[PDB]
RNA sequence: GAGUGGCGCGGACGCUACGCCGCGACGAGUAGGAGGGCCGCUGCGGUGAGCCUUGAAGCCUAGGGCGCGGGCCCGGGUGGAG
RNA sequence: CGCGUCCCCCGCGAGCGCACGGGGUCGGCGGCGAUGUCGGCUACCCACCCGACCCGUCUUGAAACACGGACCAAGGAGUCUA
């Protein structure tokens, strides 16, 4: 007849529009829920430190769950064990970056490459810029840029990471599906530090840049991103 | 007047000079035709600085403007009138060119026929 | 049928409206404005009457055609471009036209035209400069302003007025329009002393005068 | 999507704080005049 | 069949003509005149050919029939169209679209016939 | 359906 | 400057049969179309096997 | 009646110690001797005025012998009011320590 | 998906499938290996209703170009039979 | 931001228009144009700036005070058989 088939093809086209708008409001309200979480996360850290100092006791805050490890030294003249650990951290190129969650098994991997990395505990805004600007996805073994929400949802939807804000949440708040979210991200192709390194060769403690930089990786992320 | 092509891009060229052979300047026996230097100590082979350039695949021209004349057409080598009615349906992209040893009296028809079919000739008033 | 009301939410930032879409829902009030659910013109011709077809199919096809381009969005014509000014170029300021045949001359700014170009008239008496355009980029805004605000520039002299037709002969409308605004400016430059010969005088770079040092 | 809402809220809060700062400066000037 | 005797003709046909990084086919019924599975005018059951008329003006339309395809003489039926620049192009659009006769060659033939009409149209 |  | 060994980059499967015989090449055209446009993995294996050498497609006896 | 361009010197090219990159020129603008004072001249047009044997056409009137290669002050160089200018044709190095004109008329005052 | 109950005669490009196209990542290199050459030389079977005394081969060139390159195509001169 | 309904506390509205929205367009312009100028990157000569030792070879290492090479043409070296 086609009196049906015109009207039937519109209803299915309508059904998929309201299917987008229902998903779209969820992505908003999940992101607004996170703005409450990050407020409540940020404020309780200061809150605990005040009720400590009021008593006169010390609040030792939780050892950081999450690092950002930047390779700083070149590909030439690298020890075979040190080659292996850098390429298990997916740092195969100078000024590559990846998120590494801390445990006993991973800090001993991050101490064995201390000359050849610049690592530390990244800021919430440091996670933001890396996932929006430098955020690329490993979709079908291809570095496809995270330009739309239906790339992360396509790959990470089964772990209920359906938008960019869910991924930033999964990275910053090291959740149960950090492995599937971190490995989804292509290792971040950062530029050379705009302003200049101090001293590539030596540790940060001895006026260098090589190894741990606890809050000080955020000064260098914006220098490089 | 001129037969304009369909589309006329900017023909960008990565290199306009020739890849002269290493030591074609010192010797007359060494021709100006490139040979890859396969010496164990050759400066030009192992990329020393201020040296004769080795041709790589990276110097390759853009695939849309490859073999394209400055006029915007690509050449086709025409021996007789029968090889012009092959070009009449690629009239805007490709142009005719009449072979060196085609006679003066036959050029007088090939150029005269290519004007009827409105096909560009690179060398129309060649012999006369 | 309804008259087009102006947008209820003001522009807070470029792109961002000031009111959210719950505040905006009650500004429009959509809780009570809810809704439910050519070609072949025939001709009588003196074996019957004929039907013609306007937009008839073409009689020549070229041997190959360029395929239709993709659709870009933010590429307007020059006619619809947003027109930009400076903080230093306000109507009545004195401008140093740098590039034209009137190069270096102090030439009086009237108003911004509808093409970004500056309608300029450094009085024809003094600069030997008529009703003419200049470009913002090819002009230095001097920190000296005759209080022009009480002029009545002819609105009929527009952007199409100064656009070249194709030696050049002056039509007398340009002589009258110059002569009308002549009697509103020269009696206003002379309200300030030593400003009359200053406009007659030219701009130059002498030994030691470096533009990065003179604020002017 | 929530980015637009957050931005708008930030720009409104910034404007309100700036107005408050101007008001405080005016009040301090008035106290000094007294 | 069409696909079989393409896998022979594709590289080693006598009409095939390779030089200057270009490949053509000088066949009496190839139009666009390139070595192609679509436009080859020996291979298929249905073959639209467009040529300049034996007279000064006009375009012939070479139609290949259904029956005699092993029959090289009784195969091709020719019809000369000496009309205006619109209803010579129209005749060819009507011969192809409204007979279902090789509608791949509907637009490739009209660009040709136009360029033949353009050729037999004097210079100023 | 709830826009009526 | 990336430390990837390009030793194992070029895969040594086959993309076409080395045989220039047309009948077998017309069959490949028919299973190139089916290997991708059918959900079946039968047509993937049959296509892959048409490319293979004489020693890799041995005579299965009655 | 007077000069409508500032005195610059084509001092050298954009060069390392043992490599020069000819496409970027170094312009020593007379008057500016720090990056404090270099702010005015960035984005300004800068011309290399030379004259040769054969006559060439002129925009304005009759063919002269004088020619130019046009340029554009790209961004500030070093720490001492030196500036980088990128020319449409890469300058000849016969002009090293010769007068090229930093103009005023991509004006932003 | 499909059954049965409760006025206008119109629509560009394409796809040598050994083709066309899209997205990602990568590119040192002796010895050495393999691949692709519409790279080049000389004969052969085909083939181009090829070219040529209205000037073949060759040879020269401050000519026009093309190809990443091997090289090649033209313009001019020279030459006399392929 | 509906009502017609299903609990623990108190399935398609109808349009427009503007656009930081899956990679540039201008629905903007102005000049000079016949033996004196226009373009031609390439190719002839020349100048400047930076770089730049002479190839082949054996060698751990060659610009080497290692050896072959004054220069040019033609010839010249993984073949064939089992």
């Amino acid at each position: 007849n086609f009196a049906e088939l015109k009207i039937k093809r519109l209803r299915k086209k309508f059904a998929q529009k309201m299917l987008r708008k229902a998903r779209r409001k969820l992505i908003y309200e999940k992101a607004k829920h996170y703005h409450k979480e990050y407020r409540q996360m940020y404020r309780t850290e200061i809150r605990m430190a005040r009720m400590a100092r009021k008593a006169g006791n010390f609040y030792v805050p939780a050892e950081p769950k999450l690092a950002f490890v930047i390779r700083i030294r070149g590909i030439n003249g690298v020890s075979p064990k040190v080659r292996k650990v850098l390429q298990l951290l997916r740092l195969r190129q100078i000024f590559n970056g990846t998120f590494v969650k801390l445990n006993k098994a991973s800090i001993n991997m991050l101490r064995i490459v201390e000359p050849y990395i610049a690592w530390g505990y990244p800021n919430l805004k440091s996670v933001n810029e890396l996932i929006y600007k430098r955020g690329y996805g490993k979709i079908n073994k291809k570095r496809i840029a995270l330009t739309d929400n239906t790339l992360i949802a396509r790959s990470l939807g089964k772990y209920n990471i359906i938008c960019m804000e869910d991924l930033i949440h999964e990275i910053y708040t090291v959740g149960k599906h950090f492995k599937e979210a971190n490995n989804f991200l292509w290792p971040f192709k950062l530029s050379s530090p705009r302003g200049g390194m101090k001293k590539k060769t030596t540790h940060f403690v001895e006026g260098g840049d090589a190894g741990n930089r606890e809050d000080q990786i955020n000064r260098l992320i914006r220098r490089m991103n | 007047a001129a037969l304009r092509p369909l589309v006329k891009p900017k023909i960008v060229k990565k290199r306009t000079k020739k890849f002269i052979r290493h030591q074609s300047d010192r010797y007359v026996k060494i021709k100006r035709n490139w040979r890859k230097p396969r010496g164990i100590d050759n400066r030009v082979r192992r990329r020393f600085k201020g040296q004769i350039l080795m041709p790589n695949i990276g110097y390759g021209s853009n695939k849309k403007t490859k073999h394209m004349l400055p006029s915007g057409f690509r050449k086709f080598l025409v021996h007789n009138v029968k090889e012009l009615e092959v070009l009449l349906m690629c009239n805007k992209s490709y142009c005719a060119e009449i072979a060196h040893n085609v006679s003066s009296k036959n050029r007088k028809a090939i150029v005269e026929r290519a004007a009827q079919l409105a096909i560009r000739v690179t060398n129309p008033n060649a012999r006369l | 049928k309804g008259k087009p009301h102006c947008s209820r939410n003001p522009v807070l930032v470029r792109g961002i409206g000031r009111y959210s879409r719950s505040a905006m829902y009650s500004r429009k009030a959509l809780y009570k404005r809810k809704y439910a659910a050519l070609a072949t013109v025939t001709k009588p011709v003196g074996g019957g009457t004929r039907v013609v077809k306007l937009r008839k199919m073409p009689r020549y096809y070229p041997t190959e055609d360029v395929p239709r381009k993709l659709l870009s969005h933010g590429k307007k014509p020059f006619s619809q471009h947003v027109r930009k000014l400076r903080a230093s170029i306000t109507p009545g300021t004195i401008l140093i036209i740098l590039t034209g045949r009137h190069r270096g001359k102090r030439v009086v700014f009237l108003k911004q035209l509808s093409s970004g170009l500056l309608l300029v008239t450094g009085p024809l008496s003094l600069n030997r400069v008529p009703l003419r355009r200049t470009h913002q980029k090819f002009v230095i805004a001097t920190s000296t302003k005759i209080d022009i605000s009480g002029v009545k520039i002819p609105k009929h002299l527009t952007d199409a007025y100064f656009k070249k037709k194709k030696k050049y002969e002056i039509t007398e409308q340009r002589k009258v329009d110059q002569k009308a605004v002549d009697s509103q400016i020269l009696p206003k430059i002379k309200a300030v002393p030593q400003l009359q010969g200053y406009l007659r005088s030219v701009f130059a770079l002498t030994n030691g005068v470096y533009p990065h040092k003179l604020v002017f | 999507p929530y980015a637009k809402t957050m931005r708008r809220n930030t720009i409104l809060r910034q404007a309100r704080n700036h107005k408050l700062r101007v008001e405080r400066a005016a009040a301090a000037l008035a106290a000094k005049s007294d | 069949s069409a696909h079989l005797q393409w896998m022979v003709v594709r590289n080693c046909s006598s009409f095939l003509i390779k030089r200057n990084k270009q490949t053509y086919s000088t066949e009496p019924n190839n139009l666009k005149a390139r070595n192609s599975f679509r436009y080859n005018g020996l291979i298929h059951r249905k073959t639209v050919g467009v040529e300049p008329a034996a007279d000064g003006k006009g375009v012939v339309v070479v139609m290949k029939r259904r029956s005699g395809q092993r029959k090289p003489a009784t195969s091709y039926v020719r019809t000369t169209i000496n009309k205006n620049a619109r209803a010579t192009l129209s005749s060819i659009r009507h011969m192809i679209r409204k007979n279902k006769y090789h509608p791949d060659l509907r637009m490739a033939a009209i660009r040709r016939a136009s360029a033949i009409l353009r050729s037999q149209k004097p210079v100023m | 359906r709830g826009l009526r | 400057g990336v430390d990837i060994l390009h030793n194992k980059d070029r895969k040594v499967w086959r993309k076409e049969p080395k045989s220039q015989d047309m009948y077998l090449r017309l069959l490949v055209k028919l299973y190139r179309f089916l290997a991708r446009h059918t959900n079946s993995t039968f047509n993937q294996v049959v296509l892959k096997r048409l490319f293979m050498s004489r020693t890799k497609r041995p005579p299965l006896s009655l | 009646s007077g000069r409508l361009w500032c005195k610059a010197i084509f001092a050298g090219y954009k060069r390392g110690l043992r490599n020069q990159r000819e496409h970027t020129a170094l312009l020593k603008i007379e008057g500016v001797y720090a990056r404090d004072e270099t702010e005015f001249y960035l984005g300004k047009r800068c011309a290399y005025v030379y004259k040769a044997k054969n006559n060439t056409v002129t925009p304005g009137g009759k063919p002269n012998k004088t020619r130019v290669i046009w340029g554009k002050v790209t961004r500030a160089h070093g720490n001492s009011g030196m500036v980088r200018a990128k020319f449409r044709s890469n300058l000849p190095a016969k002009a090293i320590g010769h007068r090229i004109r930093v103009m005023l008329y991509p004006s932003r005052i």
